[PDB]
């Protein structure tokens, strides 16, 4: 009983970071041999778990949050980090047990005319709790007077496009990120591995 | 789609003194990230700017239309509107929409630089006659 | 949209015998709370009511358009439609939308005898010509 | 360590009563004597509990339901009440445990031209069960012929706009209402008094 | 809407060489289950098919409009568009929309050889003149 | 405190199968006598429970799922089944404990011209987990060429209309299905019956 990790990583398209997609993974035998075969992960950062012994570990449930950001922002997909991505789109908890994995997707998510389909939340009055998804598009209030849903001066739409051209600098290029959150309970583990 | 496209709608044959609200719908991204301007082109004459709006929603108007036209944003529908009032026969033209991406590091970008508009619609025809 | 606003659509240049459907999209509230009436102003003539509808969806038409026009309600889109059939040149006018609120107890405001509406759209032009 | 009622009471936007908003309150100390400190409340009625004992009680969960209704309709936000609001929009149980808080909001939710943005449900095939929420828009069949989703004679859109003008009578002016329902289950308590 | 209904939009008075995007919005079901065809009727001439699209989104065009028109599907909006380029006065006609259901077993009902459609719109008027 | 079974069976509108409706039934008296009296049921199959003992069993919670499908597809509303409905629209677990009830609704959901308002999902990249629900309208990649949110060759809209006409074969007539799901937990039961 395999795990559809070739569905999360080898997905044709990924979600926008403000609406990061999440997959439920359990009832399978997880293989990290596929991860060893891969040779294009720019980031390979594991928190509170072994990046080696995970083939021996067992967990109750596994969650794979997948989204797309730019290389400058992959720094923020980390516990205790701040910025536009961590505060308003995808926040990681400090007690994060799992790994974040990203890779350069300029061959897929960049077009010569500029790919603007990947969005990100630019404005929010509060900050997101860990693993919180905000898909609202309310008119953000940036000035004194309320907006009543009308766009104008200091009353802005909260979302923004990224603009992914191939000729961009490495810092401003699309980076698909997949955050594997290893959840273990007081319930016997359903995800294990060989 | 994979690329940003714009489509205009709302053109019609109207009478002198009539009203019209054009629409500029966008695809391939959020129009809130794009400076949008409206252009008209009378047959036999060069296209001339009409109005434009910042990404922070500051409006500019050509002198021929200031006092009658109102540009506004509706990113919930991914749209910029152009409200035209007191139309006269000189307003007969193909009204085109144009867009230009403003990065979040250049948000105070002035709206008036015509030479920066990268995406264009096909224009909706407005005809003012008796 | 704090204030109630109406926007008309569907105007076009058409031929005698053709048909049009005009829309009245409302904003800032449920149009199902409002009596909606359609009006037309032809050049040189006075403004003329053509069709209206109660909040309980009873319709009425002017004798000049009876059997040819149909008013209907689609409150899911905050819209009241006006289907116009068998158009003749005498129908050439600016067709404008109009609304006024109806409190739940006074559930009779709406019939064309109640022809004093509070909110108005800018109007859409229908030209019937060969 | 103190319950953030300000997110609920001092919020800038309030839901329509038919689509009433709900926010959960947990992992905090609820000082209700501090909530009662706002002398702006025209209605502060608790049911099933003694108001003075509130700072000496613990509950499994507390829910904050907020919405807007007319002035003379606040009397329906109480156990055992009937009417358009109690039957079709927001319904408290007979054995309700919590407080109903309300204040006149004519300065915020009224416009000189008339604010019609707050809605309510006018027709429904049956009454609401306690804490049931109906945001459907099925064409109400008032007659005997089916509607098939088409508005017409005896086929009505179920929702209706209020109509808040600042020159209305106090019974037709907008009021904002917060209900703090106190829930006791066989689970650890998350809200307590000081 | 218990019955399928088609509504055309986008008709306008345009100039020779201009462009137009007509929309066919469907109500009462998914237009993705239907082969959609575009027809035009000029004054005095017969009704003429110009373009159609399969349920597997294969497009066909009459020889008179090939290279100038593009039919495309936008089922997210329950719509099929007809992009009209390089308009000429001969393109002046009422452009109507037609559809017919395609069961899942018989996934060939659609090609312009299947020019017998069951549902129709009232058509939108396109006038090309200087 | 009767369980609201009439709301489920006698509803005017039924959901499309891909967006199947669900109402939770708890803390009430389930009088299954109403299902015993009716003779209109074309299908009445219970799994893991005796169909004649419903009035004598108690459950922690009951769920009632309702939707409309063709006649030749009611057989796919059973545990262990396959097909477009079972794989892509509504899926029962293998250990399902409940009853599947269905009846012909040609007089209600068929129209002379053809009722096309009931939809089903025709394509999906993977099969549904039991009781999963997919209401997305993303363009389905039928081939290996990406779609990028555009419909074309091998890029299909995933939903489809049924086409219910009164003259159809019985296998293609509309059937209204109600799936009762009896939840058996190691907890006190809240739904019992007379």
């Amino acid at each position: 009983n395999l795990c559809p990790f070739g569905e999360v990583f080898n997905a044709t398209r990924f979600a926008s970071v403000y609406a990061w997609n999440r997959k439920r993974i359990s009832n399978c035998v997880a293989d990290y041999s596929v991860l060893y075969n891969s040779a294009s992960f720019s980031t390979f950062k594991c928190y509170g778990v072994s990046p080696t012994k995970l083939n021996d570990l067992c967990f109750t449930n596994v969650y794979a949050d997948s989204f797309v950001i730019r290389g400058d922002e992959v720094r923020q997909i980390a516990p205790g980090q701040t910025g536009k991505i961590a505060d308003y789109n995808y926040k990681l908890p400090d007690d994060f047990t799992g790994c974040v994995i990203a890779w350069n997707s300029n061959n897929l998510d960049s077009k010569v005319g500029g790919n603007y389909n990947y969005l990100y939340r630019l404005f929010r009055k509060s900050n997101l709790k860990p693993f919180e998804r905000d898909i609202s598009t309310e008119i953000y209030q940036a000035g004194s007077t309320p907006c009543n849903g009308v766009e104008g001066f200091n009353c802005y739409f909260p979302l923004q496009s990224y603009g992914f051209q191939p000729t961009n600098g490495v810092g401003y290029q699309p980076y698909r990120v997949v955050v594997l959150s290893f959840e273990l309970l007081h319930a016997p583990a359903t995800v294990c591995g060989p | 789609g994979p690329q940003v496209q714009l489509v205009e709608s709302g053109g019609n044959l109207v009478q002198p003194g009539g009203s019209l609200r054009l629409s500029c719908a966008a695809s391939g991204g959020t129009l809130a990230s794009f400076a949008v301007g409206w252009f008209r082109q009378a047959p036999g004459k060069e296209r001339e700017g009409v109005s434009c709006i910042d990404v922070i929603n500051r409006a500019n108007y050509a002198d021929s239309v200031k006092g009658r036209f109102t540009i506004s944003r509706d990113s919930a529908k991914n749209t910029v509107y152009l409200q035209m009032n007191s139309l006269e026969p000189e307003d007969t033209a193909v009204y085109s929409c144009a867009a230009h991406f403003v990065p979040p590091g250049s948000r105070l970008r002035g709206c008036l630089v015509n030479e920066l508009y990268n995406y264009w619609g096909q224009g909706t025809q407005v005809t003012v006659s008796s």
